RNA sequence: GGACCUGGCGGUGCUUCAUAUCCCUCUAGAGGAGCCUGUUCUGUAAUCGAUAAACCCCGAUCAACCUCACCACCUCUUGCUCAGCCUAUAUACCGCCAUCUUCAGCAAACCCUGAUGAAGGCUACAAAGUAAGCGCAAGUACCCACGUAAAGACGUUAGGUCAAGGUGUAGCCCAUGAGGUGGCAAGAAAUGGGCUACAUUUUCUACCCCAGAAAACUACGAUAGCCCUUAUGAAACUUAAGGGUCGAAGGUGGAUUUAGC
């Protein structure tokens, strides 16, 4: 299916002739009808609840949905390096060394090369693996000369969250006691914990003190990890209330709770060793399921070799 | 559909066939899927076979009728 | 919610290869998709066994088998009263004969079930899915028989012999009938009376003063028997008067101020009957004038109920008759007047319809200014009728005298689009307007495209019986618009065709 | 190998339709259904009853208009009404097509005691997806 | 010769028309009605999506082209002389609860298909206080005997079931008639209750 | 039953077992190959056994500017029909139903393949 | 109830409103097969005795 | 119309079940399907039987294909007068 | 025109089980008690018994409504494995749809 | 017969390897006992099919009658069906699958080489290959980017199934069809898979994790046997549950072998 450019046009006059009849439709404004509120209506008149976003009713620019001939009547292509097939790529790889000659003559975090699949999109021509290597390899050498100020522009057209934890907004009771809520998560358990910023180290479970509530030591232990590691032990007063799961998905899932919330009442540097210990990571270990054709969620039947 | 003991004026008041069309009358007052012209029909069909059963059920000291 | 102006009616499947597009297709692809529910209720009936089973909740009556054969039978008097619930004229006659001829007694109130069937359809079996000249009141058939060997008659034995006799053109016989009736110191009812006010001036194709005077002997008795007269005995006095249009003015009016004081509140069909009589083909049509207007005004802001058939006829003639008087001012009053209420279902049938809007839309284009003309030709056409080739050339001779000569190029494509792609009359008319005056180059470039689109036309054409033809004009006319253009080119290939079909070429033409 | 509703690849003179061209893995991730009724949802009844009528409804489709059907047909129900609709070919004449809509709409409602209307679509040809 | 099919109607339509009247009821996705240039498909590689001329992927969907804003707006006003106005009085819920105790629950199913019929909807459900009931120590402590599990003491709510007849007519009348009963024999004291 | 019928295509698809083993090396002869018929090719909407005139499908819709109703053909009316559409299957099969030798009968060497394809560009041979 | 599924499609067929191209197949099978002997015997005159 | 709404999202139920993939044998080669059911509860409050009566039929001959309704109606009723005082 | 006899067969079965469920019912309540006396009860052993045995409900089978098979058959929608997946697989059977998790 | 090509094979070489895998190495098992269950032999008047990997709690998410196709006896004949067939052939097929695939290759259409032989077709500081389509991948589902599902070609094994259904060919048509009554589907033996155990990290009870008893010929240990009752059903030594009685083998298993990051 090959597009030209006066098709192309005149699919241009349907959209915007398009895109006043669906402002009409909506009771809008024409002129000031954005792209983003004909995505609302067409998920609102065609109603589609496909997986695939892809596959769904789609509105859009001719410009954005559609992705030229290379010669002219007399027939001689316009380009000088039409007969290598790559044009495109051998007409910057002779601009990218035509640059590293003249530096002779006269003489970073958040950044990454841009992928195969991206450069053929600036080209419009298919690349094997290997030339991409070959073209990354130019621009790796240009950036260790000394490049001029023009230079480290066209590198940066090839080129494209801090993990800082999120302190909860310390609360005030009526009678006036500061605390901080969180919520945590392990296998099927979830628990809500509120932590005093001043206390006596009581912990109550569902309104059961703790050392009730999990008998088995181990238990007890993940409590203690988060404050025993902040070397504050008896210095707040928590109150959670966890359900779901079981005996040890419920204590990983109030650890979480009272070390997220108990970020808020120490200093940055304690929250990073805090992090760096996984006392705020969420476990994402979750049971596997179980397969049509297995014992199990790996294990298979026996193989009657015999 | 609920009060079916109108019905059970031509059985014995006391004794065995009453405990069992007490029975009959509490699970068809439980039914919502007959009619009350359907429920009869059952009620009836127990009266015409315990009066040909007469013989039987005087061997059994039941007075039916 | 309002009418679609850009959709064909409804019934028609929304689709441009399934729209119709002229008027005899819209007639016959309704035509056959009735052909459908009769091919399958055909079936329906035939094998009901398929269609007995109900799974509906709650049940469909109107979804269920039609039972025309009778089951009862025997021979008694309730399954005779079967055979005339089921209009089955031939078995009752030939079951009641063994009846009768056993001699079981027949009540008076079985036997008068019979005649009614019998007088109706006059011995004749009413049609069926599968199995208008001259007078179907045969001497020998069944309604004569059976009337003298009944032993007793009352009222309504007469009643509904006389209303036979009429619907089947047997004028002459009712009267001596119902001399009879008198003899036997009887009454008859209203609708025994309506039919022998037919009966009488259909019988005799005489002048109309003897007429008056008999049909004011009919009404008289019919306050000596205590008889109330209603709608339709009205109602046929205007049709019948209708044969003697000039006599007939003064006393049909008549007519219609005695409905008023007895409180009858006129119809549509009543107010009709009154203008085709007054309706004639006349120039001056002073009197008419005048009628229409009083009419109207009564009428204006009313809401209608269907009480005799002929209602639905009144909007076309009003229309026939604002279309003579060349009155548009009239003609919004009787198209406002159908749009109250519901009184847009007394238009009438497709034919009526489409003659309605055709008077309208002519007196349109013709008297009123060409900027409105050309929202009506958008709203109408085509969701309420499709335009016949007068609309379309009355509406060139509206922009030609409106000086608006830019939207034949619009015209002509929709012309196509509603079967006049091939009407001579059409393209006659159409090219010469073009081609009448030299216009601007952006104007004159447009003609030339559409000259290229008719040209095409004649080149292809449906029938080929004969040998393509051009018209003298079209060619002379065709050729011109392309040297005004610019075509020249195309315009030394249309030579050949002038002397090749012997067809005069014009010195406007060989002058440019 | 897994066979059900995968047409084989061909030297490329074969044209396939989109929902043919699609496997029943992508039922619901690029495809929608043909039928749409409550049946099948949770607690609801007939789901047995309203499939029996779908089979049935697209042979007697399939069979009433020989040779026109471009596509699958796509019944949908709301409440009592049941509506076909479908994408057909030009080749027959209108006149036919208006006969075969009012003697399958009237058959079909006496003999599911239900209102069925049927939306035709005409396209000329058989729009193809790709080429397989 | 052979029929050719006519140009859609869309372009005729204008931009500043009203939508309602080609779309006043629900209909299936008419790509000559609709004069809009949406597209529907996965596309092939280096394809765009499907256009809606033969798209059966817009057929299948269920549009709202007939529930546009400017519809459901111009709907109502014309259904506002069919409601009627709530009692000013009863503001809150509480309020409520004081001139009418009693609620009554009824439920309907709606469902595709040709049958209507549904067993669950002639289940009827009557809750009420006992608070509101006139009713003594002695009657209150019998009433909570005799109903057994549906009375919840924690909300003083009296809960009664009924399913035994077809009709939700029948058996709203027979739970009126247990709450009658269970009233008139709760204040009635027998000679066999000294012996509790 | 009706639930148990396939379709056309369905049907010959399974009869020919053109996509199969025996196929695939050489392990079928081709002495008497089966051949697709289209049974659908001379089969008019409407016509029947019964013989019924359906108007607007089987017949015109209206006839001397009257619309037609439903009629039925008659035993020696539609037994013509029938015998006249045999003629014209066996007409169609027996048309399916001359060639130049080279070197050998059997041989293809000497045989003429006619010229060859014309190229793109305004190429003839 | 296949019987009235398999009686209204039958009906339909001779009427000519539904094709059946599964009855065509074993129709067009069937008559080649007297054409080649292979004809169903008579009732009681069959091959045995 | 003037009633006041409010609308929650109750979770959604999945039902599964399998099948054997082959005609014959192949035991422990299945296929799995499913049913995905979605909710959406709208909770209106203090109607009338008028007002209820004309919105339901709106929403309700309006309801798209594939999608089920459960209209839970809790009624206001005043005491019996036999429930008013006890028949001593 | 049912898919075989075996087919065939059941429908018989379900047709004349259907004709006796209440004559049967009303026989086995007096069975299915200890009140009445073994003497009557033992008089309903035998005319029960003496039914057509087509009238019992555990002679029933449920089959596929297609293909009259006995076995892999889905009480839902009354169809075998077989002819499920072909109308899943096709998109006809609205909501079902192959299961990814 | 001589000399080549391809493919297969090799108790053929070399090199990189398998990441739950070839071997060693970690953990729980199997094989030993009893029971359950399938198969094979044998047996019976008394089905069929699968049957190295890729059969063997497989078709069956299921057989007291029915299901049922089997056997014996009796019966019917245009026969529920504009008949019928669970009759043969899966080596005529569709259809749905297995398998290599815990792969990536398959391939139209061109081009070139070899003197225009079958055949073959890479080297990135590049030497003749380009490639739609298919699969992979990407997307999607589920709790994300992970992982698990799903997908997984073209071919291979004339792989599996005519007994899902349909169907080509050959065959039966007072019978190879249809219906009824009764009935068998066992166990000398061998084998596969599984359950429970041989106990003290255990047994019983209370609790649901701070306890008290038990503990080798009245211990651990049968879901078996025998007897009764109950449930379902028209029908139960018969199916299942429970109770009672009973208290066996077995004392942690050879060569070999399975699964799992
Ligand atoms: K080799
Ligand atoms: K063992
Ligand atoms: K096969
Ligand atoms: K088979
Ligand atoms: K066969
Ligand atoms: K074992
Ligand atoms: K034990
Ligand atoms: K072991
Ligand atoms: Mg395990
Ligand atoms: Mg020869
Ligand atoms: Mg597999
Ligand atoms: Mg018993
Ligand atoms: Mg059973
Ligand atoms: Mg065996
Ligand atoms: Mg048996
Ligand atoms: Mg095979
Ligand atoms: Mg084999
Ligand atoms: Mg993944
Ligand atoms: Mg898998
Ligand atoms: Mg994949
Ligand atoms: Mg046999
Ligand atoms: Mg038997
Ligand atoms: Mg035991
Ligand atoms: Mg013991």
């Amino acid at each position: 299916e090959t597009y030209t450019e006066d098709f192309i046009k005149k699919q241009i006059e349907e959209f915007n002739i398009g895109k006043r009849h669906l402002a009409n439709m909506m009771g809008e404004d024409p002129e000031t009808f954005t792209q983003e509120d004909i995505d609302r209506a067409i998920a609102y008149l065609f109603p589609s609840g496909l997986f695939e976003k892809r596959a769904r009713p789609v509105m859009k620019h001719p410009e954005q949905i559609f992705p030229a001939i290379q010669w002219g009547e007399d027939g001689r292509p316009f380009h000088y390096l039409f007969y290598t097939g790559k044009q495109s790529y051998y007409s910057l790889m002779h601009d990218v060394y035509g640059m590293l000659l003249n530096l002779e003559k006269h003489q970073v975090i958040g950044s990454r090369w841009l992928i195969k699949e991206e450069l053929e999109e600036m080209l419009v021509e298919k690349l094997s693996d290997l030339d991409y290597m070959q073209f990354i390899r130019l621009l790796e050498k240009l950036l260790t000369s000394q490049c001029g100020a023009a230079e480290e522009e066209f590198v940066q057209r090839f080129r494209r969250e801090s993990k800082k934890q999120l302190i909860e907004p310390v609360q005030y009771d009526e009678q006036g006691m500061a605390f901080s809520k969180s919520e945590g998560k392990r296998k099927t358990a979830k628990a809500e914990a509120i932590v005093y910023k001043h206390g006596s180290g009581r912990i109550k479970v569902n309104g059961i003190d703790y050392q009730l509530y999990f008998p088995i030591t181990q238990d007890r232990e993940q409590l203690m990890f988060p404050f025993h590691f902040v070397d504050r032990l008896g210095k707040h007063d928590v109150t959670c209330t966890v359900s779901g799961g079981g005996r040890s998905a419920q204590a990983g899932a109030i650890r979480l709770a009272m070390a997220k919330a108990l970020c808020s009442f120490v200093t940055e540097d304690e929250v990073e060793w805090m992090r760096q210990a996984g006392l705020l990571t969420t476990d994402p270990r979750v049971r596997e399921r179980k397969k049509p054709g297995q014992e199990g969620a790996r294990r298979k039947f026996t193989w009657k070799k015999r | 559909h609920i009060f079916l003991e109108k019905h059970l004026e031509s059985f014995p008041k006391q004794g065995p066939i009453r405990h069992f069309m007490e029975l009959v009358t509490c699970g068809l007052s439980k039914n919502p899927y007959l009619s009350v012209k359907q429920k009869v029909e059952h009620i009836e069909w127990f009266r015409n076979y315990f009066n040909e059963k007469k013989d039987i059920l005087k061997e059994s000291n039941i007075q039916f009728n | 919610v309002n009418r679609d102006t850009t959709a064909v009616p409804y019934v028609f499947q929304d689709d441009p290869y399934l729209m119709p597009a002229s008027s005899l297709e819209s007639r016959s692809f309704l035509l056959a998709k009735k052909s459908g529910e009769n091919v399958a209720k055909f079936i329906i009936n035939s094998y009901p066994k398929y269609f007995q089973k109900d799974i509906a909740e709650p049940h469909i009556p109107c979804l269920m088998p039609e039972y025309f054969e009778p089951q009862i039978k025997d021979i008694s008097e309730a399954a005779l009263k079967e055979r005339i619930e089921l209009r089955k004229v031939k078995a009752s006659v030939d079951m009641f004969d063994q009846l009768l001829q056993a001699g079981t007694t027949v009540s008076l109130e079985t036997t008068n079930s019979l005649l009614d069937l019998l007088c109706y359809y006059g011995d004749q079996e009413p049609s069926t899915d599968y199995h208008q000249f001259g007078v179907t009141w045969r001497a020998k058939n069944n309604a004569e028989r059976i009337f003298s060997l009944m032993p007793e008659k009352n009222e309504h034995s007469y009643c509904t012999m006389i209303r036979g006799m009429v619907k089947h053109r047997a004028y002459e016989q009712a009267l001596n009938l119902y001399t009879e009736l008198l003899n036997n110191r009887l009454h008859a009812d209203v609708y025994t009376f309506n039919a022998l006010i037919e009966a009488t001036v259909c019988a005799i194709n005489e002048k109309f003063e003897e007429k008056w005077s008999k049909i004011l002997e009919l009404l008289r008795h019919m306050v000596a028997q205590k008889v109330k007269p209603n709608l339709q005995t009205f109602n046929t006095i205007l049709k019948c008067l209708r044969r003697f249009h000039v006599f007939a003015r003064s006393p049909a009016l008549q007519v219609l101020r005695e409905m008023k004081a007895i409180g009858i509140e006129p119809s549509l069909a009543t107010y009709h009957h009154i203008i085709r009589l007054f309706d004639q083909p006349g120039d001056p049509l002073k009197r008419s004038s005048f009628i229409i207007y009083d009419i109207m005004n009564e009428l204006m802001g009313k809401r209608f109920s269907p009480k005799d058939p002929d209602d639905d006829k009144f909007f076309q003639s009003a229309m026939s008759i604002c279309s003579s008087l060349r009155d548009l001012e009239l003609a919004y009053q009787v198209h406002g007047l159908l749009k109250t209420g519901d009184n847009w279902k007394f238009i009438g049938p497709d034919q009526h319809r489409n003659f309605y809007y055709s008077k309208f839309f002519d007196l349109i284009c013709l008297m009123e200014q060409i900027d409105v003309t050309l929202k009506w030709y958008e709203d109408l056409i085509p969701s309420a009728y499709f335009p016949h080739s007068q609309t379309m050339i009355h509406l060139l001779q509206a922009l030609d005298v409106a000086n608006r000569l830019e939207v034949i190029p619009k015209i002509w494509k929709d012309s196509k689009e509603y079967g006049h792609t091939f009407r001579s009359d059409l393209r006659e008319e159409i090219l010469m307007l073009m081609a009448r005056d030299k216009h601007p180059p952006e104007l004159q470039v447009a003609f030339a495209d559409c000259a290229a689109d008719i040209k095409s036309a004649y080149e292809s054409q449906p029938i080929r019986q004969t040998a393509q033809d051009w018209p003298a004009t079209s060619l002379n006319c065709i050729a011109i618009l392309f040297l005004r253009a610019g075509r020249t080119q195309e315009a030394w290939k249309m030579l050949g065709l002038f002397r090749k079909h012997n067809k005069i070429p014009r010195s406007e033409l060989l002058n440019e | 190998k897994n066979r059900a509703a995968r047409v084989r690849v061909s030297k490329g003179d074969k044209p396939v339709t989109y929902e043919e061209a699609h496997a029943p893995h992508y039922i619901a991730h690029r495809k929608g259904w043909l039928s749409l009724h409550t049946g099948n949802l949770d607690g609801e009844d007939h789901a047995a009853e309203r499939t029996v009528e779908d089979v049935f409804l697209r042979k007697f489709m399939w069979g009433t208009f020989p040779g026109c059907l471009a596509d699958q047909l796509v019944l949908k129900r709301r409440g009592n009404q049941l509506e076909i609709c479908a994408v057909v070919l030009r080749q027959l004449s209108p006149h036919k097509y208006y006969f075969l809509v009012g003697y399958s709409e009237t058959l079909l409602s006496y003999f599911y005691k239900c209102p069925v209307r049927l939306h035709l679509q005409t396209v000329p040809s058989k729009v193809v997806y790709k080429y397989l | 010769p052979r029929r050719k099919a006519l140009p859609p109607r869309t372009e005729k339509m204008a931009v500043d028309q009203d939508w309602p009247s080609v779309y006043p009821v629900a209909a299936p996705f008419k790509p000559s009605a609709v004069p809009l240039p949406v597209r529907m498909g996965y596309p092939v590689k280096k394809g765009v999506p499907m256009a809606k001329e033969g798209n059966l992927e817009l057929l299948k969907i269920p549009n709202f082209l007939h529930l546009t804003p400017v519809a459901i707006k111009k709907h109502c006003e014309a259904l506002k002389d069919f409601c009627t106005e709530w009692p000013a009085a009863l503001d809150s819920d509480e309020k409520c609860e004081k001139h009418f105790p009693i609620e009554i629950d009824s439920t309907d199913y709606v469902s595709s298909g040709p049958s209507v019929r549904n067993p669950r909807a002639r289940v009827v459900v009557l809750r009420v206080k006992l608070s509101s009931l006139n009713l003594d120590d002695h009657a209150k402590k019998k009433l909570i005997k005799l109903v057994g599990e549906r009375y919840c003491k924690t909300t003083d709510v009296l809960t009664i079931k009924t399913d035994r007849c077809p009709l939700r007519r029948q058996n709203y009348d027979y739970a009126v008639y247990l709450l009658t009963v269970l009233y008139h024999e709760s204040w009635n004291t027998e000679e066999w209750e000294k012996s509790k | 039953s009706f639930f148990t019928k396939l379709t056309a295509d369905e049907l010959w698809k399974g009869a020919l077992a053109e996509t199969g083993a025996g196929a695939k090396k050489g392990r079928g002869k081709r002495t008497k190959k089966k051949k697709r018929k289209d049974l659908n090719r001379g089969q008019i909407i409407g016509e029947g056994r019964y013989g019924f005139l359906w108007p607007g499908l089987n017949v015109p819709l209206m006839k001397n500017g009257a619309v037609q109703t439903i009629a039925q053909r008659s035993k020696e009316e539609q037994e013509k029909v029938e015998a006249d559409m045999i003629q014209q299957r066996e007409e169609w099969d027996r048309k399916k139903k001359k060639r130049e030798r080279g070197w050998s009968g059997n041989s293809w060497g000497g045989i003429s393949l006619g010229p060859p394809d014309p190229g793109p560009c305004g190429e003839t041979y | 109830n296949h019987h009235t599924y398999a009686e209204l499609m039958q009906t339909l067929r001779f009427l000519g409103l539904y094709r059946d191209e599964h009855q065509d197949f074993m129709d067009e099978q069937k008559r080649l097969k007297k054409l080649r002997g292979k004809e169903k015997p008579k009732k009681g005159e069959g091959k045995r005795a | 119309l003037g009633i006041s709404i409010k609308v929650h999202e109750p979770p959604r139920k999945i039902e599964r079940f399998t099948l054997l993939q082959s005609v014959h044998i192949y035991k422990k080669h299945r296929v799995q399907y499913e049913m995905r059911t979605l909710y959406r509860c709208l909770e209106l409050e203090h109607l009338t039987g008028s007002t209820a009566d004309v919105y339901l039929e709106y929403i309700q001959r309006n309801l798209p294909e594939g999608v089920a309704m459960e209209v839970t109606k809790t009624q206001l009723e005043q005491l019996p007068e036999h429930i008013k005082e006890p028949i001593w | 025109h049912y898919v075989d006899w075996r087919m065939w067969r059941d429908v018989k079965r379900r047709k004349m089980a259907y004709e006796y469920a209440d004559e049967r019912l009303r026989i086995n309540s007096l069975r299915k008690n200890t009140i009445l006396p073994k003497i009557l009860q033992d008089v309903a052993d035998e005319e029960i018994a003496a039914l057509p045995r087509d009238s019992c409900p555990v002679r029933i089978r449920n089959r596929c409504v297609m293909t009259s098979r006995p076995r892999g058959v889905k009480r839902r929608w009354r169809l075998s494995r077989i002819v499920f997946r072909h109308l899943a697989d096709h998109g006809q059977l609205s909501g079902i749809q192959r299961a990814t998790w």
